[PDB]
């Protein structure tokens, strides 16, 4: 969808391994604010949104 | 309430300790007031500030 109608998916009951996303050589910009790009598997989030 | 000065000194010490404990749990303009969660979330180069 476009920016005026950006979707929002409330993802829960999820098992996230962000190491495969960061180590993909496909993402140009990975400005990861608030939390470090690495050392992310040692966290356990309440609820995420995409 | 006959002993007023001693009780006042004890209450002042207790209030000082309580204010110190409350300031321990303050953010001071940061992401959180704890250090272990900051170290686990952020990396040292960006969490140093």
């Amino acid at each position: 969808a476009s920016v005026y109608a950006w979707n929002r998916k409330r993802i829960s009951n999820c098992v996230a391994d962000y190491s495969v996303l960061y180590n993909s050589a496909s993402f140009s910009t990975f400005k990861c604010y608030g939390v470090s790009p690495t050392k992310l598997n040692d966290l356990c989030f309440t609820n995420v949104y995409a | 309430s006959a002993l007023g000065k001693l009780q006042d000194v004890v209450n002042q010490n207790a209030q000082a300790l309580n204010t110190l404990v409350k300031q321990l749990s303050s953010n001071f303009g940061a992401i959180s007031s704890v250090l272990n969660d900051i170290l686990s979330r952020l990396d040292p180069p960006e969490a140093e500030v």
